[PDB]
C-alpha cells in the first residue's frame, strides 16, 4: 500500500477526491480555509498510485502527496485482476 | 604429456557449471517458498520481528527508536517548556503545554506500516 | 497477501543496501555487516590472485614463455568445452595437443618483473594466497565474535548512572573511528606496504634480473630514469628507490592524526572545523564517494603510466597488452568517478542535515546556495565544446569529401605542445647533466597534432557532460522546482506522475542512469583515440581532424581480421572473439526494449499471457498465479536492466576488436 | 477562546526557541554532540569570537607572538636560502649523480619552508589573541 | 593452432606449449584441500552475515562478554 | 609552581631556587614535562655509564674480536660496527662476517628489548606521571625511608646525570680533537 497524506495547504476543491478512480479520498470538515473542508485519505490501502490526485491540485505545491512504496505493493495497490491474493 | 589435467575438467566443468548451477537454482526456488524468504529486504517476516524484539530487549536499545530519546531530565526539560509558554500566553488562552504536546504527539495514519499483522 | 514476480527484482535491487535492511536497527549492526562484507570481499580478490597464479601454474607456459618472451605468448588456461568438434583440430590447438587461450591479462609480465623464475614459485604463491583467503575468513568471524562479545558484555555493564545509555554510541568505535584508521592507514597500509616492496625488490627482483651481484648494497637505489634499453621498461633498481621514496614520505605523514594516544596528533574534526569543509565524517556514503573520487585518479593514472612508462619486462613488445591493460583500467575508472557522485547523490539524500533555509556554514550548504549558477554556468561549457567540437568535425568532413583537404580548419594544439616543450626541456636538462644518458621515456610525450587537439576537446566535452548529468542529480537531488521534495522519497523511484507536465526520470538514481551513458561515451572516445593512435600514429596525425577518418580508417578498415573470424572458409584463434562480438551486438541492442518501451504495455501484454495459462486445461488446475503473479517489470527496474544490457554490450564490444585489431 | 492558526505558529515559535537552548545544554546527549562530532573537544575550543583561539596551534598555544613571529621570519630566511641553494645555486644533482652525496644541510633547511609558512600563521593567531 | 590477425602473421608470434604436464595431481590435491578450506568457511561466513548479530544472546549465552582493555581505551579516547 | 613541582630546579646556595629554565620549555610544554624528566634522566644515566666507559678501556681491554677490541676510545664505534651493509642491517648473505657485519648490533638489540619493555611499557600499556618520571622501581630497597631523603638522593642522581652529560660530551669532543689519555688535552 502506498502513503497519501494531506497537507494544510488544502483549499477544499474537491478535485482530488472526484479525480481519484478507487476511492481512497473525501472531504471532511474543517476549519482551516474558506472552504471549511479540507480532504482525506481514509482508504489509501486502495489506493493504486496513479497520482491523478496530484494531476487535480491546485495548490502552489500539491496539499496532496502520493508517497510510492513498491516494496510494500499489495493486491489491491497492484490493481490485480487475474489473480487474488485474498 | 601436456594434458593429463583435463581428467580435472572432465569432472569439474560439468559439475560447477551444470550441476552446482542446477541444484543451485531448485534451492532458491525451493527457498522463496520459505516463509523466511528475503526477510531482510521483504516487509512481514517473522524474523524481522523476532531480530527488531531482540534489539529491544537489550537494555541499551530499549529506548533507541523514540526520536526524542535524549532528554536526560525530560521533566526538567518539561517544566522549562511549560515556563516559558506561560509568558507567553496570548492573553486568555486555555491550551497548555502537557495536552498540546500530547496531541501533537498523536497523529492519525493507521496505514504505516501496517504490514506488521501476517507474521 | 503475499508477493508478485517483481519480489525477485526489488530484492536484487537493493540486495546490498545494508542500510535498507529490515532487522537493522542501529549503527553497530550496519558496521559490522559493512565490515564482514570488507572481510569476504577480500577473500575474494585472495582468491582470484591465487586463481590466475594457478592456471599460469598449471594450464600454461610460463616456464616458456620467460625464455623467449619478445615473439612468444603467453597461456590463460586450457579450453575444455564439449561443444566443440570431437573430430579434427580447432585453431586453438597444436594438432592433437590440448586447447588453449592466449592470456591478454599481463600477469606474465608481472610476475616475470617481480622475481618469478620457475613454475614451482607460482605453486607456492597460489597456496599462500588461499592461506590468506582461509585468514580473512577467519578474521571475519573473529571480529564478529568480538563485537557479539562487546554486546554481551552489556549484560555485566551499568554506569550506576543514567548516562550508561551513552555507551549505546560507542560500541562500533572499533569501526567508525576516523583518526586512528587515518593514521593507521597512511603509515602502514601505504609507507610500510611500499619499503616492504623495495625490501622485495632488492632482495629477489634485482638479483634475479642480473648477473650476482654485491649482498645488495645501497648501490640499489639508482636515479636513471626510464625505460631500460635491453628490457623496454623501468629500472628495477629506479623502481625500488621510488617505492622507498614513497614509503618514507607516508610513514612520516602517518604520524599526522591521534590515534592511539590523546597527547599527539591533531584531530581530524578540528583539522576540518578549521577549514572550507567541516562536513558530516560520519556518514558512510560521503566516506566511500569520496574514496571512490581517489582510486579514479589512481586507476587513471594507472591507465595512462602503465602504457606511458612501461613498469614491466617486455610488456612493451607485447601488441596486446598495452591496449587491454589501458582500456581495462580506464573503464574501471570511469566506474568509479560515476561511483564518487551516485554515492555523494546518495549522501545528500539519506546522511545530510542542512540547516533552516539561511544558514551558509556547511560546504553543501554553500553549494547547494547556488546550484543553479554551478548548473548554468556547465550548462555553457558543454554546449560550447559540443558545438564547437561537431562544428569543426563537420567542416572537416564535408571539405573533404568535397576533394579539399586543404579548406580545413586544424587549430595547432599549441597549448599542450606548450607544455610538452617545457616537460621535454626539464628532462633533456635531466638527461645531459649525466655521465650515463641517452635515455628514453617511451610515450610519456607523444607527437601532439590538430587531430588531437580535437579528440581532447572532444573529451573536455563527455567528462563535462558527465559531471553535469551528475552534479544535476546531486544537488537536486533534495528537491528542484519541478519537484520540491525529492528528499522525502527514496533515492531511486519511478516518477511523479503524468501530471505538473509530465516527470519521467526525475529521481537521482534517474540521473545517474542518464549520467552512465555519457560516461560510456566519454571512455570510448578516450579508448578510441587511445587505440587509434596506437595501430597507427602517422594515419591519426594526417587523417584524425574529419570524422569519417574515425569511420572508415579506423572502425569499417581495422574491424577486417575479426569478421574473417569464423566463416564458410575455415575458423581462426579469433572465432570466439567474433562469436563474443556479435553476442555483444545483441545484449547492447536488446536493452533498447528495456529504455525505449515502457512499462504498461508490457503489463497488459502480460496480464493477456496469464489470461492464456489461466485458461489453458492442465495449467489452471495446478497453478492459479496467486503465489508468484508474474507482472511486467517496475519502472526503476525497467530502466536499471536496460541501463544494465547496454552497458554490458557497449564494454564487452570491444575487447573483441582490441584482440582483432591489435593480434 | 479558540485555537487560532496565529496561536499554534506563536507556540511553535515559543517551543523551537525554548528547545534549541535546551539541546544546546548538557542534558540533551544526542550522539551528534559526541567528540569529534559538531561540538569541540572538552578543555580545546577552536573557534570563539569569530576568532582562531590560541588552541588551534596546538602545542604552540604557549608561545609568544614576538617568538613565533622571530621563528617564522627564522625559517622562512633558512628554508628559502635552502631551496636557493640546492635548486638554483650550488647544485647538488651533478655531484650526487657522480656517486656523491647531498648536502645534508641543504634537505633539512629546505623542509623549513612550509614549516615557516604555518608559524607566521600561528604568529598571526597569537597576536590577535593578545598572547 | 590457426593464427588469426595480421601481427601475428605477419611477425610469426608463436605460442610455445610446455611438453611437461606442470602442476602433478598430487599438487592439485594439495590446492583442492586449502580450497575446500576456504569453501567451508565462506559458506560459515555468509550463514552468519545472513542471521546478523544476535542481541538477545545475554539472555542465553553463558559467560559474561569481554571487552578487551584497548577496546576500552578506544571508547573512551574519543571518536 | 616551577616545572610541575620536579626535583632538580632548587638551587645550592639555599633560600634561593635555580629554576633554570631559560627558553621557558616548562611552561610552554607542561603536558610533556613527564616525558622531559625522563629523557633526562635517561640521557643523565647512559651519560655517566658513557663517561665510565670513556676513561676505563683505556687501562683494559676485553680480549675480542680483534676486529675491534682495539685502538683509541674514538675510533671504538665505527670499528666495533663495521661496515654495515647500510645501517644497522645484518648480512644474512654472509653472517659469520667474512666482510661485513656489526659487533655491537647485540648492545644495540638488547637496549631495544629493554627500552621497550621499559619506557614503552610503563607510557603506552595500563601511566607516567610527575612524581614516577624516572622511578623504574630498580633498587627501591636501597632508598632510605624518609621524606627528605629520598629527595635529596633524587636531587644528587639528577645532577650527577647532567654533570655526566656535560663531561661525556667535553670528553669525546676532546679525545675527538686530540685523542690523547683520560686527561684528553693536546
Ligand atoms: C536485439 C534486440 C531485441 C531482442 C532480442 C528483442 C526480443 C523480443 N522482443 Mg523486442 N524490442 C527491441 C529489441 C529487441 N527485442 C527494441 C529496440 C524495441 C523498441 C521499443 C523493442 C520493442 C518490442 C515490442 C514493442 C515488442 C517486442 C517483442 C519482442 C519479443 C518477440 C520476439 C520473440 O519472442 O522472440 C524470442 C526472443 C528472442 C531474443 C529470439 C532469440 C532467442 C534465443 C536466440 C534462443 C534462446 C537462447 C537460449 C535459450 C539460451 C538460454 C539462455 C542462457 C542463459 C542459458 C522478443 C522477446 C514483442 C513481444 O514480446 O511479443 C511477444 C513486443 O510486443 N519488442
Ligand atoms: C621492511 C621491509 C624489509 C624487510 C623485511 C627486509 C628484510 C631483509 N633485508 Mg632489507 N631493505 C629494505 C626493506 C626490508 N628488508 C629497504 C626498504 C631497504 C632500502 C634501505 C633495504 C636494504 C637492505 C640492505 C642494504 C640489506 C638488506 C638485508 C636484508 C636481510 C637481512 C636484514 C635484516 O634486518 O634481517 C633481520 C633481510 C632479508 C641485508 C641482506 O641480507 O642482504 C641480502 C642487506 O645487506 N636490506
Ligand atoms: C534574447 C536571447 C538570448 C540571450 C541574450 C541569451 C543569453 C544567454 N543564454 Mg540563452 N537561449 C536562448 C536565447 C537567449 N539566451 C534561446 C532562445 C534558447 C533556446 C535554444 C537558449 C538556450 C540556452 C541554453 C541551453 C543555455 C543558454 C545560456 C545562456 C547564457 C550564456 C550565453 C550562451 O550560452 O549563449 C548561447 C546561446 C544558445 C546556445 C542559444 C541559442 C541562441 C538563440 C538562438 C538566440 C536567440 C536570440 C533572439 C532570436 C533575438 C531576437 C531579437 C528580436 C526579437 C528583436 C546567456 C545569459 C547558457 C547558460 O545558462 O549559461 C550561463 C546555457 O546553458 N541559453
Ligand atoms: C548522437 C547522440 C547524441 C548527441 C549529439 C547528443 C547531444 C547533446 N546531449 Mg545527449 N544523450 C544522448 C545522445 C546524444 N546527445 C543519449 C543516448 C543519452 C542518454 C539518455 C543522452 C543524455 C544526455 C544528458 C543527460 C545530457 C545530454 C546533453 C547533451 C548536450 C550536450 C551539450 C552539447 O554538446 O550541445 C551541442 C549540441 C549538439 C552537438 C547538437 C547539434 C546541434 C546542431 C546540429 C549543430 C547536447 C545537446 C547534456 C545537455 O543538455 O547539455 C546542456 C545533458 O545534460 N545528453
Ligand atoms: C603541513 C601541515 C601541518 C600543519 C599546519 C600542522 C600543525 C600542527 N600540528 Mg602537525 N603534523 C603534520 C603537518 C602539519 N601540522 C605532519 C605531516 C605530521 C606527521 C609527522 C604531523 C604530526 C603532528 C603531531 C604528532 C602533533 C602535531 C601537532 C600540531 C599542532 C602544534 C604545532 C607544533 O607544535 O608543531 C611544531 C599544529 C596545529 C601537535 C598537536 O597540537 O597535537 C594536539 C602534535 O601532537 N602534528
Ligand atoms: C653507555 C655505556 C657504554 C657504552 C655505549 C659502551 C660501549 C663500548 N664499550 Mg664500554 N664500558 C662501559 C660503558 C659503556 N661502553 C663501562 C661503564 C665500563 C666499565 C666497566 C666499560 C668498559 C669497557 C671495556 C673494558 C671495553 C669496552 C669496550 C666497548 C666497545 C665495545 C663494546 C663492549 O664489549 O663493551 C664492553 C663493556 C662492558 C663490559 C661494560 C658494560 C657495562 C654496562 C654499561 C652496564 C650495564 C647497563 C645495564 C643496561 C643496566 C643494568 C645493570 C646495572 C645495574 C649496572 C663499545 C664502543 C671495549 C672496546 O673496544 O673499547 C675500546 C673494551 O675493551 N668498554
Ligand atoms: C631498537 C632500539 C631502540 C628502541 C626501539 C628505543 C626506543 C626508545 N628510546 Mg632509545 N636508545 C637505544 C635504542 C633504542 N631505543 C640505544 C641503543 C640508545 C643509546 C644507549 C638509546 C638512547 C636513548 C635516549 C637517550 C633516549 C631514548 C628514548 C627512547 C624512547 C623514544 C624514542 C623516540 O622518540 O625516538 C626518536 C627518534 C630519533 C631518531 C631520535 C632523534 C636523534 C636525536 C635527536 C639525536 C623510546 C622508548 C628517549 C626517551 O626514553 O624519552 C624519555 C630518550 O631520551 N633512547
Ligand atoms: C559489464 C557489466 C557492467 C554493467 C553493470 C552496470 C550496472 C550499474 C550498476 C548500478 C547498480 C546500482 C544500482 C542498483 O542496484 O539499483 C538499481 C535498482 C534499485 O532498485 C530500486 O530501488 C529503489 C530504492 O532505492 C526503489 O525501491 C525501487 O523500487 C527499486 O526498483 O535496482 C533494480 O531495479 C534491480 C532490478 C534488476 C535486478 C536484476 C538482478 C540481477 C541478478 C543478476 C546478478
Ligand atoms: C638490584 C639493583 O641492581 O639495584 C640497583 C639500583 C641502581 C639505582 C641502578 C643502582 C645504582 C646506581 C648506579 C649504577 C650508579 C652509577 C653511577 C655512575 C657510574 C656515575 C658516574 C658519574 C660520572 C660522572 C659524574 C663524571 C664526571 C666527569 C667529569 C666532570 C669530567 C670532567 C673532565 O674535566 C676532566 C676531569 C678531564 C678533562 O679533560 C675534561 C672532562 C672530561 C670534562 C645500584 C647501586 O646498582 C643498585
Ligand atoms: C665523534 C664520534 C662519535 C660521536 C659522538 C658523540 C656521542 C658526540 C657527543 C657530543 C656531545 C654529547 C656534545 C655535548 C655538548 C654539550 C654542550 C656543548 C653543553 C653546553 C652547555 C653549556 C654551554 C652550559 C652553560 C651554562 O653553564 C653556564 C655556562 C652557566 C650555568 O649557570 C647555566 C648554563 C647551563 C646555561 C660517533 C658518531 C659516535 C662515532 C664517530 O666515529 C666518532
Ligand atoms: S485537489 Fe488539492 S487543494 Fe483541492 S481539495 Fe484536493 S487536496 Fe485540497
Ligand atoms: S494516487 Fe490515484 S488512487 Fe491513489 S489517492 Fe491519488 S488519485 Fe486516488
Amino acid at each position: 500500500s502506498h502513503a497519501v497524506k494531506i497537507y494544510d495547504t488544502c483549499i477544499g476543491c474537491t478535485l482530488c477526491v472526484r479525480a481519484c478512480p478507487t476511492d481512497v479520498l473525501e472531504m471532511v470538515p474543517a476549519s482551516i480555509n474558506a472552504a471549511k473542508q479540507v480532504a482525506s485519505s481514509p482508504r489509501v490501502e486502495d489506493c493504486v498510485g496513479c497520482k491523478r490526485c496530484e494531476t487535480a491540485c491546485p495548490t502552489d505545491f500539491l496539499s496532496i502527496r502520493v508517497y510510492l512504496q513498491d516494496n510494500e505493493e499489495t493486491q489491491y495497490s497492484l490493481g490485480l485482476d487475474l489473480v487474488d491474493w485474498s | 604429456k601436456y594434458g593429463d589435467q583435463r581428467k580435472f575438467a572432465a569432472v569439474l566443468v560439468p559439475l560447477t557449471t551444470l550441476v552446482f548451477p542446477a541444484v543451485a537454482m531448485g534451492m532458491f526456488v525451493l527457498y522463496s517458498f520459505q516463509e523466511d524468504a528475503f526477510w531482510r529486504i521483504v516487509p512481514g517476516t517473522k524474523r524481522a520481528r523476532e531480530l527488531d524484539e531482540a534489539w529491544r530487549e537489550h537494555p541499551l536499545f530499549a529506548n533507541s527508536k523514540d526520536p526524542l530519546d535524549g532528554l536526560i531530565n525530560p521533566d526538567d526539560y518539561e517544566k522549562g517548556l511549560e515556563e516559558a509558554w506561560e509568558r507567553a500566553k496570548p492573553a486568555g488562552s486555555t491550551v497548555t503545554v502537557k495536552d498540546k504536546l500530547k496531541q501533537l504527539s498523536k497523529q492519525n495514519n493507521p496505514h504505516w506500516e501496517s504490514w506488521r499483522a501476517m507474521s | 497477501g503475499r508477493c508478485a514476480s517483481s519480489r525477485y527484482l526489488q530484492v536484487l535491487g537493493s540486495i546490498h543496501d545494508i542500510e535498507c535492511g529490515f532487522g537493522i536497527d542501529n549503527t553497530l549492526s550496519l558496521n559490522l555487516q559493512i565490515f564482514t562484507a570488507h572481510w569476504g570481499h577480500l577473500t575474494i580478490i585472495l582468491i582470484w590472485v591465487s586463481s590466475n597464479l594457478y592456471h599460469i601454474a598449471s594450464n600454461a607456459n610460463y616456464s616458456l614463455w620467460v625464455k623467449n618472451p619478445i615473439p612468444s605468448m603467453p597461456i590463460a588456461h586450457n579450453i575444455w568445452d564439449p561443444h566443440f568438434t570431437n573430430s579434427t583440430s580447432t585453431p586453438y590447438s597444436h594438432t592433437i595437443i590440448t586447447t588453449i587461450l592466449i592470456a591478454y591479462s599481463g600477469i606474465y609480465n608481472q610476475l616475470y618483473t617481480s622475481g618469478f623464475n620457475t613454475i614451482n614459485q607460482i605453486y607456492k604463491t597460489t597456496f599462500t594466497f588461499s592461506c590468506l583467503a582461509v585468514i580473512s575468513i577467519l578474521l571475519a568471524k573473529i571480529h564478529i565474535n568480538t563485537h557479539s562479545e562487546l554486546l554481551h558484555k552489556l549484560a555485566s555493564h551499568t554506569s550506576q548512572i543514567p548516562s550508561f545509555f551513552q555507551l549505546l554510541y560507542f560500541l562500533d568505535v572499533a569501526i567508525s573511528s576516523v583518526n586512528i584508521r587515518f593514521n593507521f592507514h597512511t603509515g602502514i597500509l601505504v609507507g610500510l606496504f611500499s619499503i616492504g616492496y623495495t625490501g622485495h625488490l632488492l632482495d629477489i627482483t634485482i638479483p634475479a634480473s642480473r648477473a650476482p651481484l654485491i649482498h645488495t648494497s645501497p648501490s640499489y637505489l639508482t636515479f636513471f630514469g626510464g625505460l631500460k634499453s635491453n628490457t623496454s621498461s623501468l629500472y628495477l633498481t629506479d623502481i625500488a628507490h621510488h617505492h622507498l621514496a614513497i614509503g618514507i614520505i607516508s610513514i612520516l605523514t602517518g604520524h599526522l592524526y591521534s590515534s592511539f594516544r590523546a597527547a599527539l596528533g591533531t584531530y581530524i574534526r578540528d583539522i576540518l572545523y578549521t577549514s572550507h569543509l567541516t562536513h558530516s565524517i560520519k556518514s558512510l556514503h560521503l566516506a566511500l564517494s569520496l574514496i571512490l573520487a581517489s582510486c579514479t585518479p589512481l586507476t587513471s593514472t594507472t591507465a595512462q603510466h602503465i602504457y606511458s612508462l612501461t613498469p614491466y619486462f617486455y610488456l612493451s613488445y607485447d601488441h596486446i597488452y598495452s591496449t587491454a591493460l589501458y582500456v581495462h583500467h580506464s573503464y574501471i575508472t570511469s566506474f568509479l568517478a560515476i561511483a564518487s557522485h551516485a554515492h555523494t547523490a546518495i549522501t545528500l539524500v539519506r546522511d545530510w542535515v542542512a540547516p533552516l533555509e539561511q544558514e551558509s556554514s556547511s560546504k553543501q550548504i554553500r553549494i547547494h546556495t547556488h546550484k543553479a549558477a554551478i548548473i548554468s554556468h556547465l550548462s555553457w561549457v558543454s554546449l560550447w565544446l559540443g558545438f564547437h567540437t561537431l562544428a569543426v568535425y563537420s567542416h572537416n568532413d564535408t571539405c573533404i569529401a568535397f576533394n579539399s583537404p586543404s579548406k580545413q580548419i586544424l587549430i595547432e594544439a599549441s597549448n599542450g605542445q606548450l607544455i610538452q616543450q617545457a616537460s621535454g626541456k626539464a628532462l633533456y636538462g635531466t638527461i645531459n647533466s649525466i655521465n650515463n644518458y641517452n635515455k628514453s621515456f617511451d610515450s610519456f610525450i607523444h607527437p601532439i597534432s590538430p587531430g588531437d587537439l580535437y579528440v581532447h576537446h572532444a573529451i573536455a566535452l563527455g567528462l563535462h557532460i558527465t559531471v553535469l548529468i551528475l552534479l544535476k542529480g546531486g544537488l537536486e537531488a533534495r528537491g528542484s522546482k519541478l519537484m520540491p521534495d525529492k528528499m522525502e522519497h527514496s533515492f531511486g523511484f519511478s516518477c511523479d506522475g503524468p501530471g505538473r507536465g509530465g516527470t519521467c526520470d526525475i529521481s537521482a538514481w534517474d540521473s545517474f542512469y542518464l549520467a552512465t551513458f555519457w560516461m560510456l561515451n566519454s571512455n570510448a572516445w578516450i579508448s578510441f583515440y587511445f587505440h587509434y593512435k596506437h595501430l597507427t600514429p602517422r594515419q591519426f596525425s594526417e587523417s584524425s581532424t574529419y570524422l569519417e577518418s574515425w569511420f572508415r580508417d579506423y572502425l569499417w578498415f581495422n574491424s577486417t581480421p575479426l569478421i574473417h573470424g569464423y566463416s564458410t572458409l575455415g575458423a581462426n584463434d579469433l572465432s570466439v572473439q567474433s562469436w563474443s562480438f556479435l553476442l555483444t551486438h545483441l545484449a547492447w541492442a536488446s536493452g533498447f526494449m528495456f529504455l525505449i518501451s515502457w512499462r504498461g504495455y508490457w503489463q497488459e501484454l502480460i496480464d493477456i499471457i496469464l489470461y492464456i495459462h489461466l485458461k489453458t486445461p492442465i495449467l489452471i488446475n495446478l497453478w492459479n498465479g496467486d503465489i508468484y503473479t508474474p507482472l511486467a517489470l517496475s519502472i526503476v527496474q525497467a530502466r536499471f536492466i536496460g541501463l544494465v544490457h547496454f552497458s554490458t554490450g557497449l564494454i564487452l564490444t570491444y575487447p573483441p576488436f582490441i584482440i582483432g585489431a591489435t593480434s | 477562546y479558540t485555537e487560532t492558526v496565529a496561536d499554534e505558529r506563536l507556540f511553535e515559535q515559543v517551543y523551537l526557541q525554548y528547545t534549541s537552548e535546551y539541546l544546546k545544554g548538557p542534558l540533551y546527549w544526542h550522539p551528534d554532540k559526541l567528540q569529534g562530532w559538531l561540538p569541540d573537544y572538552p578543555g580545546t575550543p577552536m573557534i570563539k569570537e569569530g576568532k582562531y583561539t590560541s588552541h588551534v596551534i596546538g602545542n604552540l598555544k604557549a608561545f609568544s607572538s614576538n617568538e613565533l613571529a622571530f621563528l617564522s621570519m627564522l625559517f622562512f630566511g633558512v628554508g628559502l636560502y635552502g631551496n636557493l641553494q640546492f635548486n638554483f645555486y650550488d647544485p647538488q644533482w651533478a655531484k650526487v649523480d657522480a656517486g656523491g652525496f647531498f648536502n645534508v644541510s641543504y634537505i633539512v633547511e629546505s623542509f623549513l619552508l612550509p614549516i615557516s609558512f604555518f608559524m607566521h600563521i600561528a604568529c598571526y593567531i597569537q597576536r590577535q589573541n593578545g598572547k | 593452432r590457426v593464427p588469426g590477425g595480421k601481427r601475428t602473421q605477419e611477425l610469426g608470434l608463436v605460442i610455445p606449449m610446455a611438453d611437461e604436464d606442470g602442476l602433478t595431481d598430487g599438487q592439485v590435491a594439495g590446492l583442492f584441500v586449502i580450497a575446500l578450506v576456504v569453501f567451508i568457511s565462506a559458506m560459515d561466513l555468509a550463514k552468519t552475515m545472513y542471521n546478523g548479530i544476535n542481541p538477545a544472546k545475554f539472555k542465553t549465552s553463558k559467560g559474561k562478554g569481554y571487552i578487551s582493555p584497548l577496546v576500552k581505551r578506544y571508547i573512551e579516547n574519543g571518536f | 609552581e616551577f616545572a610541575g613541582g620536579l626535583i632538580g630546579g632548587q638551587s645550592a646556595f639555599a633560600s634561593q631556587e635555580y629554576n633554570f629554565d631559560p627558553l621557558g620549555l616548562a611552561e610552554k610544554f607542561p603536558e610533556q614535562l613527564p616525558f622531559f624528566r625522563e629523557a633526562e634522566l635517561k640521557h643523565g644515566r647512559i651519560a655517566m655509564l658513557a663517561w665510565v666507559g670513556l676513561v676505563v678501556p683505556e687501562f683494559v681491554r676485553i680480549p675480542g674480536p680483534e676486529k675491534c677490541w682495539q685502538a683509541s676510545a674514538v675510533d671504538a664505534h665505527s670499528a666495533c660496527v663495521x661496515x654495515x651493509x647500510x645501517x644497522x642491517x645484518x648480512x644474512x648473505x654472509x653472517x659469520x662476517x667474512x666482510x661485513x657485519x656489526g659487533a655491537l648490533t647485540q648492545v644495540f638489540i638488547f637496549c631495544g628489548t629493554l627500552e621497550i619493555c621499559g619506557t614503552w611499557a610503563k607510557m603506552n600499556p595500563m601511566g607516567l606521571t610527575m612524581e614516577n618520571a624516572g622511578d623504574y622501581r630498580l633498587g627501591v630497597n636501597f632508598l632510605p625511608d624518609e621524606p627528605e631523603k629520598v629527595k635529596e638522593m633524587k636531587l644528587k642522581e639528577l645532577k650527577n646525570g647532567r654533570l655526566a652529560m656535560l663531561a661525556f660530551g667535553g670528553a669525546i669532543t676532546q679525545a675527538t680533537l686530540t685523542g690523547s689519555g683520560f686527561p684528553w688535552l693536546y
